[PDB]
């Protein structure tokens, strides 16, 4: 269903990444010279911060300047809505591509395909140019994008482009600030491949943990200090997985990069991305 | 604030704690502790406290409520505006405005 | 045009 | 309508300019010293 009040679609996990990339590039938009992907929590609980607002505005400006693609949750919650709003604001002052991958199963309204349009769980933001919904089933709405998104990023990483130097490749930077658990899994899978994720030691909890770290007791104390209620609600079994993912992330530091809180410069975002690449 | 939080009778209270921290003009504590992160207060939880902040002339708390997730457009409702203008309008200012408009 | 390709692809 | 949106964007730019001018005092050095 294509909706204009942009393009939308329903996806299956078995769909090949190469076919999706061919569709995207050939049909609609230009080749990507950069793939800044923001990972955060889908929960609506996103306490807006002043420095975070400035940082994300700078990130959007950089993405527009370089022509980068932006991949987000695209569910109109917390940081998602603001990261789309900055794109709108820049679009009203030569275009920004803000693909958003969400889950069909978790979506509330169903508008089957010509250009069916509806206005208004997990309603989806319409402020993103392109939306990709993937759910082979399971109306219970378990996360499904956590695989297709990573596969697409990896395939585009291997995609060779003879531009922007970088050895005929694409930057594919991985911005991470949210304190979600799925953010931890996303960071782990991103670092599994040679994707230079970058974190900021700001409001993010799972992000501040990694920023401070860069043993089991160390991880436990850090996550208790930064996520006391979350760890209290978390079961014992999940703690083993959390510690394992944290150890995997801290294993490699050449890919992971951090942003200091002291740095108040205007171009700290660009400095972090450039140093990571 | 420490006495209230550690009482354990109202430790779970996220609304009464916020109201108490609003009574005394302590903005940093409210920002760091009450809201912080990982709390699903939602946009409907700040209605009454933000109303009280408007009544009590707490500009910093008003700004914090607005920027932390409150939807001002949804906030302003016909009933809310009627209750705000009908009574909280200063009687001295009301008489002065009436005189100015009439004369 | 494109929509027809989407039919089979997706 | 559109002009109002552009006005809001320029207002945001102007407010950010005011904030930067205020922060240009460079007094953060002593706070970082502490």
């Amino acid at each position: 269903g294509d909706i204009q009040f942009g393009k939308y679609l329903r996806l299956s996990c078995d769909t090949d990444s190469e076919t999706l990339y061919e569709l995207l590039t050939q049909h609609w938009h230009l080749k990507t010279p950069n793939l800044v992907i923001s990972v955060t929590g889908g929960a609506k609980n996103f306490a807006l911060k002043p420095r975070m607002r400035k940082i994300f505005s700078r990130l959007i400006y950089i993405a527009q300047s370089k022509g980068a693609w932006i991949l987000t949750g695209g569910t109109h919650y917390g940081l998602m809505k603001y990261i789309g709003e900055v794109v709108r604001d820049n679009t009203i002052s030569e275009n920004i591509v803000a693909i958003g991958i969400a889950a069909w199963g978790m979506v509330s309204n169903r508008d089957t395909l010509f250009s069916a349009q509806y206005i208004m769980l997990y309603i989806l933001d319409n402020n993103h140019t392109h939306l990709l919904l993937v759910d082979n089933g399971c109306h219970g709405h378990p996360t499904v994008e956590a695989k297709l998104r990573n596969q697409l990023e990896k395939y585009i990483s291997e995609r060779t482009s003879q531009d922007s130097n970088y050895g005929g490749k694409i930057p594919i930077v991985c911005f991470a600030q949210g304190g979600g658990r799925e953010t931890l899994k996303a960071i782990n899978t991103s670092v599994k491949s040679k994707i230079p994720c970058v974190v900021v030691e700001g409001s993010g909890q799972i992000a501040d943990v990694i920023a401070s770290l860069v043993t089991s007791s160390m991880v436990k104390e850090k996550l208790v200090r930064f996520l006391p209620r979350t760890v209290s609600r978390l079961p014992e079994e999940e703690i083993e997985s959390w510690i394992k993912w944290l150890k995997e992330i801290l294993e490699s530091s050449h890919l992971l990069t951090v942003i200091k809180m002291e740095e108040a410069g205007d171009e700290i975002v660009s400095n972090a991305i450039s140093y990571a690449l | 604030y420490k006495a209230f939080s550690t009482n354990e009778q109202d430790k779970d209270n996220w609304n009464g704690q916020l109201k108490l921290l609003l009574e005394w003009n302590q903005l940093d504590l409210a920002s760091d502790e009450i809201f912080t992160n990982d709390r699903r207060w939602e946009s409907a939880d700040l209605q009454e406290v933000m109303f009280t902040a408007l009544i009590k002339d707490r500009p910093k708390f008003v700004r914090l409520f607005l920027e932390n997730g409150l939807n001002l457009q949804k906030f302003l409702t016909n009933e809310v505006l009627t209750e705000l203008f009908s009574t909280h309008f200063s009687t001295l200012v009301y008489r002065n405005l009436q005189i100015a408009k009439n004369s | 045009d494109l929509v027809n390709f989407i039919q089979a692809n997706f | 309508n559109e002009t109002l949106a552009w006005e809001g964007v320029m207002k945001e730019n102007y407010l950010v300019k005011i904030n930067t001018k205020a922060n240009d005092n460079s007094e953060e050095m002593r706070h970082r010293f502490r």
